């Protein structure tokens, strides 16, 4: 939507504190529907016969995983890189943060 | 004058109208079947469905998988059109709610007649019926309600009756506006929300 | 049809004005009127009379059926019959509404002429009320609506026309 | 079941009886479109299979998804239909140009739609006629005076009415002009009638 | 208030009681052993005579005991519903003689006779108390010989009478201090006597231990709850308020 159409104020140097985040928000928001609409995207209606993961590229996002799914083989997170602490680096994304053990890349 | 206009609702007819919104969620609502005989690959849906199931289906399916040699699944009424419902109706029309009852209650039981069902000539007596006993209440609450709060009288009547009692409303607010002058003025579209 | 326009077709009746301004015979394409001579009476059509009317060109006249002995009458003889009765205008609603919303200080007793007209609608409206029941529980195939006035016809007939539509499909769902 | 995102189309357009039109509903018409393209191609798949191996318990699944696509066929081309219908009257309720935001509402086919009947109209009306055909949008109610007074209801430009001479359209403002001239106008909204 | 059908079922399903019990109250998650010892409440022993004129009492009692917010009221109420003659009680809104049987008089005469209270009118049902850790002491003295003997003893009016109570009690409670303490003994969580807690056949602590999965799965069942709505409903109503909407003496979709 152009801003015209929104609720969002012109663009100006002097931010506010909300715009700084907002950066980076809105660049996962591009690349968060960019990557939805891959072949990643789960099968249609009976698409196979047996259920399939996505074309085996199913998403999650940090929150989903910060639960249940300990030790679950098959997660995959779209998320920023960051150096969250030296050397103990960590994922980021709208909903949350995690550790990255990055021992194998 | 050129006012927007809905797709009139065919579905008292032989046949229902393609491109009627009404007609279309009509048919939406589900009918329950038995099947005559087994469907591989849909047991995804209710491998294979077994033969002699008994499933909840829409009526436009219904309509779609019936033929009249029943080769594929035999369909069975909604149980506000069995004999039951149907004497529940004879006693007084103006209490049942056909609101609650499957808001396109004529609509459907029309449609109902489709598969051939041994009472059909029953089925469509009551409706005939029920729409008669009802017309009366539907006539004095649509042109005697001016001006007020008409949910509770309009809460009781299906979709074609709620259709009716619009019918009357618009017809008693035009005399109205006419005989207090209203009528006269030229006046913006609805649009000017915008 | 809304009501606007079966005023619109009510407009067209003729009625009697005594003009205060002097015009020559003019030829509308609905017909000549005039000549238009000060003081004296000439008969012309309800929209002209209302607008010469307000433009203060002219004093109504009310028709010969305005007047409160014959609409006594003719209330009292709706009231006692049970089909509709003639009417003595076939606009008559509209025609009161007009002259005397306009001219009711040309008209006199324009309350009396007013509330009888009320009546007869009433009577009317009731008697079509009754018609449309009877119609519907009956299962008639048709009706005679013989001296039903346009406006009278106009008020309910969308609502029982519509309702007709729907029984006559009602009952003839089995046609094969 | 299938059907269930074909009916929120329908339901969208059913939940607002008054005739305004909502905003094109694009991804529920690509989801529907791409459910009867995955319903196809199983549907190709299965009578293949029945026809070459000579299977035949396939024909009442066969039978399903093609009843299923008709469905959804049915669907989106009634909602479009009925999106055409809300969009005609437009030219007649409010006049030629549409605010821009009930525009942002439309498809660029809706556009090209409406453009296309605006033109097809205008070429009926201007065949009415020897000079100048009939404008049957305006005289949409009886007439019942000649000269009307009019208040201007938004701050407007100048607006012609008759060659040289010209009324300022200024806010509170307020004038005694022909109908015929104010009845666009008061249509739009620019304009209020009064008495 | 056709038994062909039930007997062929029990041979259909395989360990039915299994079936039974996770069918018993849907709308609440987990909770596997209660809702089988529930499903034992409302089906129950078989009472016997004995030969020495003695009998022994066939009514199984359950008391639940447990954290705030663990669906022990919800329970009750599912009770309440599916059981033929449950009567619903609540420990600060009864009374021993509101529980048993009061001297009222009749007004068609001006005689004085005992009206039933909770427990005689739930005679072969249920009787559910919620909150019953707030009961007052001598209320239970009430629920004491009702559990006990399946009987109440009356001595009021010109009346002397052994009423039949013979009733199943389903009561929940708090522990004390509300949230079970884990650094204190069950008989103090509990602030039930020992007298009155042998009555019960079956005592069950449920606690609202926070683990992630079953919060998980739990939040997820309560969630998909509040997302439902009825199929005979619009897609945007609030329900009605209740009036009155039965129309035959006998039921119609039979
Ligand atoms: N396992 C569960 N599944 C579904 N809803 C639950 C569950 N546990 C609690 N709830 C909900 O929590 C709310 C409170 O339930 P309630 O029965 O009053 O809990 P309780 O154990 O009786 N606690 P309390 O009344 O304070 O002693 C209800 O809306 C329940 O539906
Ligand atoms: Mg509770």
């Amino acid at each position: 939507l152009p801003l015209l159409m929104t609720n969002h104020p012109a663009p100006n140097l002097f931010g506010t504190p909300r715009d700084k985040a907002e950066m980076f928000r809105e660049r996962y928001t591009i690349l968060h529907q960019r990557t939805h609409r891959h072949e990643l995207f789960t099968p249609p209606v009976i698409g196979s016969h047996p259920d399939e993961s996505g074309s085996k590229f199913q998403l999650k996002t940090i929150e989903t995983l910060l639960g249940s799914t300990t030790k679950i083989g098959d997660a995959i997170v779209l998320g920023m890189i960051t150096q969250l602490k030296e050397g103990k680096f960590f994922l980021e994304d709208p909903t949350g943060t995690v550790q990255l053990d990055l021992s194998k890349a | 004058s050129e006012a927007y206009f809905r797709v009139e609702s065919g579905a008292l007819g032989p046949e229902e109208n393609f491109l009627s919104l009404d007609d279309i969620l009509m048919s939406h609502e589900k009918l329950p079947v038995r099947t005559e005989t087994a469907m591989p690959r849909l047991g995804a849906f209710f491998n294979a469905v077994p033969q002699g199931s008994k499933l909840e289906l829409p009526l436009w399916l219904a309509k779609g998988l019936f033929d009249n040699k029943r080769r594929i699944l035999s369909v069975e009424l909604p149980k506000i059109y069995q004999e039951g419902w149907r004497t529940v109706f004879s006693a007084d029309p103006n209490v049942v709610d056909l609101h609650k009852m499957g808001p396109h209650f004529y609509g459907f039981g029309s449609q109902l007649l489709h598969f051939d069902s041994p009472e059909n000539a029953d089925i469509s007596q009551s409706l005939l019926q029920t729409f008669i006993g009802r017309f009366r209440r539907i006539m004095d609450s649509s042109q005697n309600a001016y001006n007020e709060d008409t949910s509770a009288l309009v809460a009781r009547l299906d979709e074609m009756e709620r259709g009716l009692f619009q019918t009357g409303q618009k017809g008693l607010n035009d005399f109205q506006c006419w005989e207090k002058g209203q009528a006269s003025q030229i006046t913006a579209s609805n649009l000017v929300q915008n | 049809m809304d009501a606007a326009e079966v005023e619109f077709l009510a407009e067209k009746e003729l009625v009697t004005i005594i003009p205060n301004f002097s015009l020559d015979k003019i030829y509308l394409i609905g017909g000549d009127l005039g000549p238009f001579n000060p003081g004296l009476p000439v008969e012309v059509p309800l929209w002209l009379a209302i607008n010469l009317k307000q433009r203060q060109k002219c004093r109504l006249l009310p028709p010969e059926w305005m007047d409160v002995e014959k609409l006594e009458k003719m209330r009292d003889h709706e009231r006692k019959e049970e089909t509709f009765t003639p009417m003595p205008s076939p606009y008559y609603m509209e025609l009161t509404k007009l002259l005397l919303n306009h001219a009711s200080d040309n008209i006199p007793k324009a309350d009396e002429i007013r509330t009888l007209v009320k009546d007869m609608w009433d009577t009317r409206i009731a008697k079509l009320r009754v018609s449309a029941d009877s119609f519907v529980r009956q299962q008639e195939a048709h009706a005679k609506l013989d001296n039903l006035t346009l406006m009278e016809i106009n008020t309910s007939g969308t609502f029982l026309t519509q309702a007709l539509n729907h029984m006559y499909k009602l009952r003839t769902n089995l046609q094969p | 079941m299938f059907c269930e995102k074909a009916m929120e189309l329908i339901r969208e357009l059913h939940r607002a009886p008054e005739g305004q039109l909502p905003a094109f509903n694009e991804d529920g018409l690509r989801q529907v479109l791409e459910e009867m393209k995955a319903l196809y191609e199983q549907n190709q798949s299965d009578v293949n299979e029945a026809k070459s191996g000579g299977r035949s318990d396939l024909i009442p699944t066969i039978k399903f998804r093609h009843c299923s696509l008709l469905r959804n066929r049915r669907c989106t081309v009634a909602y479009l239909y009925d999106r055409l219908l809300r969009i005609r009257a437009l030219r007649w309720e409010y006049g030629s140009v549409l605010p821009n935001a009930l525009r942002f509402h439309m498809a660029a086919e809706e556009m090209e739609w409406f453009n296309n009947y605006k033109r097809s109209l205008a070429t009926y009306m201007r065949s009415l006629g020897g000079d100048e055909g009939l404008d049957i949008t305006q005289d949409m109610k009886p007439p019942k005076s000649l000269y009307i007074e009019v208040r201007c209801l938004k701050d407007y430009g100048e607006f012609e009415v008759d060659d040289g001479t010209s009324v300022l359209l200024k806010k509170n403002s307020q004038h005694f002009l022909p109908r015929w001239k104010c009845e666009q106008l008061i249509r739009q909204g620019v304009l209020e009638h009064i008495l | 208030d056709i038994a062909k059908i039930k007997k062929f079922s029990k041979t259909r399903s395989k360990d039915i009681f299994d079936q039974l019990a996770k069918s018993l109250a849907p709308s609440i998650h987990g909770h596997d052993y209660v809702k089988k010892a529930i499903l034992c409440l409302l089906l129950g022993g078989v009472e016997r005579d004995l030969e020495n004129g003695s009998h022994i009492r066939g009514d199984i009692n359950i008391l639940l005991i447990g954290d705030p917010s663990v669906a022990k009221s919800q329970l009750l109420r599912y009770v309440l519903c599916t059981a033929p003659r449950a009567i619903p009680t609540t420990g600060r809104g009864s009374s021993g003689v509101g529980l048993t049987a009061a001297v009222t008089t009749d007004q068609e005469t001006g005689e004085r006779r005992l009206e039933a209270g909770a427990m005689v009118l739930a005679d072969r049902g249920v009787v559910c108390i919620d909150e019953f850790d707030k009961m007052s002491d001598m209320d239970r003295t009430a629920i004491h010989e009702v559990m006990e003997q399946g009987r109440v003893t009356i001595a009021k009016a010109g009346i002397h009478a052994r009423l039949n109570a013979r009733c199943s009690v389903l009561a929940a409670a708090n522990p004390v201090y509300g949230r079970y303490d884990q650094y204190k003994t069950p008989m103090e969580n509990i602030g039930l006597q020992d007298s009155l807690l042998s009555r019960f056949d079956l005592l069950f602590i449920m606690l609202d231990q926070m683990d992630p999965e079953q919060d998980r799965e739990i939040s997820d069942h309560v969630l998909r709850m509040h997302r439902y709505r009825a199929p005979g409903e619009q897609d945007g109503d609030a329900m009605p308020l209740g009036s009155a909407v039965d129309i035959l003496a006998t039921d119609d979709p039979n």
